């Protein structure tokens, strides 16, 4: 895994793009 | 004896590649082929019990699929689950059936997290996976002399179930454990025109080999803006991860596609912006046994579900469900012939993994970790008429690229641009 | 009649704040009080049915929690769920009970996604939530005059269920909503030194006000390197988001703390390294009934579960379960008074939300969104003996940041440093 990929496939951790590169 | 198959798929919504409208007919063809073959479950009966995986809103949900699966188990005691297709629906059901020690067949659930076979210990994936698109990109890099750096962009659209996030996740996490390249990602928002400008201002200093997962219109807009900005393709190459070939009107069959034409008026400047763009897509099986399967599939989809199938690569999920169910039945015959039980679960799956099988889609290969070896194809433009076509197929079991009918990739300079300019950004 | 209460908590692992070893006697004191109050639920009894939310490995799980909840729901018909604490275990049960329309009380599950209330409908959080930390931080920023930048760092450790990720996510989202401030985020591994070195090398370029979520002994090796690199306290402030006061032996008392003291040979440099560091914890209730409740709770925890409760600040989660269950009982009592029923989930719930209460943790107030209003505390160093003690209590009900009498924030320059350096980044 990295700071963005390789987590759990639950919708609870997808609320914020924290740790990922994003424009939003 | 009775072998019960539990289906947790979208029953009413017919917009998903794994909807019961499309998968339903295919499971009917398969289950009649085991009944017509004496050498497959001799004298046993196969019955299907249906459970939905969608809300009252008609969208596949992570809270309706687990509860439907629990009800199905309590009321029928299935031998196997035909499995959800959605990532968030399939995750909890995958874990649940792992705990119950019952297999789970599914041509969906392509996310990267299902490859952790210490949690989804029994999940067999008979369809395409997003992790196996990263070893296609690795071979593509090796063939074209790319060993330093790349860039990957995925787009956010509220409606979809984070499709491009997962696709780029698999691609990124697989193409940097078997390559020594530096890959960096970035996310923008679809149809936020202020994001494309920032994306163009960023891209020149981040990479020269770019992989974009977006909708066809977003890709066309990005290509036009890149052409305006001067990213002319003598030093850039953009790859469009269009798995189902929705920019190519389904991507199935030999026919000029020209995916840059929409009558918008600016389809003349959208033609030279696509001469530095390749498209990555699932491979269409060319078997004579596959085209005969689609015909009766479409017929019986119209007869029994009032749904009219449109050609395209999105039809390889019904066929993958067909092949997976046939593989499961053939592996359950051998478990009985050896003095086993139809409810082993653990012994049945190991007779499915690291095994190669002949189905309508071709000669399958279920790798030793459960997933099925996927084939992709590369499309590029023809300078003569400017129409895209398949130019390079990738066989996922032998892991080697194959050219098509003497077709050479159309590079504006003749050879691929480097992934780092002469004066490194 | 009888009012069943379904419990989904770790019934065998005594290392979680919300572990039935700790919470177990907390709800027994609550249920022993309604029996002593004729004016609470007069003509009914209350029962507890326990389901575990633990793997066979002995940790919270997102496959055992929902399955235990389903078994409890179908075997017994509950009136409420005392709910899991672990976020990844509480999410599935939250959705399940929202579908069944059964209220879910929980002093854990602090993640930000539990507050949507279009998904987790009928979920009253009677304990701390990470979003409410953003309110405290915003009040801090408005008070100390810095309203233009901040940097937040969360450390990654394989063991903990991404505690710091969720904490910093809640703080980040809430601050971004409360302040027109630009913030950065970053993740560093917890157990390697290259990450610390690169972090210190790239910290001076991204902010001067830093919030760190990490282990108590990894914020001290960061403070030593920062001192060695010249990042004195004139320019920087380092906030340690230690919500449960691990770095302060719990922080449940008025004694001096000395979090920089280890006696390992470099205990002198650490004292001037911590002169630039503040610590943010939860607020320990100051009412006598909380102390009496702790005195009873630890005796009962030892005398019924063979567990020696530690004297710390992690005991406000048991007290939160106690107060939340008493509040639920009051609400259902009111509902029964007005010709209601135990099974009116929505009507029982709507009387809990948006109203104050008097428990053992003080005078409560549950926001109109269903989440209790959290009180925080801020520690600082004494210039004389270098001992840490509280200087600013924050009241979440009125959002008032009130300083302790006789204490004040001590800055090296006499006033808070800027968040943007005068010269520039
Ligand atoms: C945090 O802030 C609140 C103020 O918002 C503090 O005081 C409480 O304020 C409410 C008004 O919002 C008072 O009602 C409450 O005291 C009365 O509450 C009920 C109201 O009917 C009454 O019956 C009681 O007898 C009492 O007179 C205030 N709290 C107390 C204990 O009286 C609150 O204390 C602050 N918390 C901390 C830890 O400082
Ligand atoms: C069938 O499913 C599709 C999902 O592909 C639904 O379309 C989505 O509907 C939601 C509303 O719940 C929107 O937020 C999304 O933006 C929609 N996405 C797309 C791609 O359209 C569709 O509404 C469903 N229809 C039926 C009849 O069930
Ligand atoms: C991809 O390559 C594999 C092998 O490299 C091909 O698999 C062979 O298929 C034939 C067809 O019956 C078998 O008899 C062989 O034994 C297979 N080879 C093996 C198992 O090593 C496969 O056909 C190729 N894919 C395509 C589309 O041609
Ligand atoms: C109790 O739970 C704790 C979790 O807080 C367990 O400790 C973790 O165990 C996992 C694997 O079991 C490790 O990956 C973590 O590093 C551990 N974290 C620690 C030790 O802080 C513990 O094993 C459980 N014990 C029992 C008896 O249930
Ligand atoms: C919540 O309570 C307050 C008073 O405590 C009241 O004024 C308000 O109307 C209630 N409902 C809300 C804020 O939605
Ligand atoms: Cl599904
Ligand atoms: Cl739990």
């Amino acid at each position: 895994r990295s700071s963005c990929f390789g987590g759990r496939m639950d919708r609870i951790g997808a609320q914020s793009g924290l740790g990922c590169n994003s424009f939003r | 004896g009775n072998l019960t198959v539990a289906v947790v798929l979208p029953l009413a919504n017919t917009s998903y590649p794994w909807s019961w409208a499309r998968v339903g007919p295919a499971v009917e063809l398969a289950l009649a082929q085991v009944k017509a073959r004496p050498d497959l479950l001799p004298g046993w009966t196969v019955r299907t019990v249906l459970g939905s995986s969608e809300n009252a809103l008609g969208v596949c949900s992570d809270t309706a699929a687990p509860l439907a699966a629990v009800d199905l188990k309590w009321e029928h005691n299935p031998a196997v689950f035909l499995g959800p297709g959605c990532v968030y629906a399939a995750a909890p059901v995958g874990r649940f059936t792992a705990h119950w020690r019952v297999p789970l067949l599914t041509a969906g659930a392509p996310a990267l997290g299902f490859g952790v076979k210490d949690e989804y210990a029994l999940t067999t994936r008979a369809g395409p996976s997003y992790a196996k698109l990263g070893d296609f990109v690795a071979a593509l890099h090796r063939r074209l002399g790319w060993e330093r750096q790349a860039l990957m962009l995925y787009a956010y659209r509220p409606g979809d179930e984070e499709h491009c996030f997962f696709l780029v996740e698999g691609l990124f996490m697989r193409v940097r454990d078997r390559l020594n390249i530096t890959v960096d990602h970035l996310e923008f928002a679809e149809d936020d025109l202020s994001h494309y400008t920032r994306l163009l201002r960023t891209m020149p200093r981040k990479g020269r080999v770019i992989y974009i997962c977006s909708s066809p219109d977003a890709f066309r807009t990005l290509m036009l803006l890149a052409l305006e900005a001067g990213l002319c393709g003598e030093d850039y190459v953009f790859f469009h991860l269009d798995i189902f070939g929705q920019s190519l009107q389904g991507g199935q069959g030999p026919a000029p596609r020209r995916p840059w034409e929409r009558g918008d008026g600016q389809d003349v400047s959208a033609r030279q912006a696509f001469q530095a763009a390749k498209i990555i897509t699932y491979k269409d099986p060319d078997n004579p046994e596959y085209l005969e399967f689609l015909k009766q599939l479409k017929h019986l989809a119209y007869e029994q579900f009032n749904f009219t199938m449109e050609d395209g690569l999105v039809n390889t999920i019904p066929a993958s469900f067909h092949d997976g169910l046939l593989l499961y039945i053939q592996a359950v015959t051998e478990t009985l012939a050896h003095g086993g039980t139809v409810t082993d679960g653990e012994n049945i799956t190991q007779r499915m993994w690291n095994r190669s099988f002949q189905g309508v889609t071709g000669y399958l290969k279920i790798d030793s970790s459960g997933d099925r070896e996927t084939d992709f194809s590369l499309w590029d433009m023809d300078p003569e008429n400017g129409a895209f076509r398949v130019v390079l197929n990738y066989n996922g079991t032998s892991q080697e690229l194959v050219a098509v009918s003497g077709r050479k990739l159309n590079w504006p300079l003749g050879y691929p641009p480097p992934d780092i300019p002469k004066c490194g950004f």
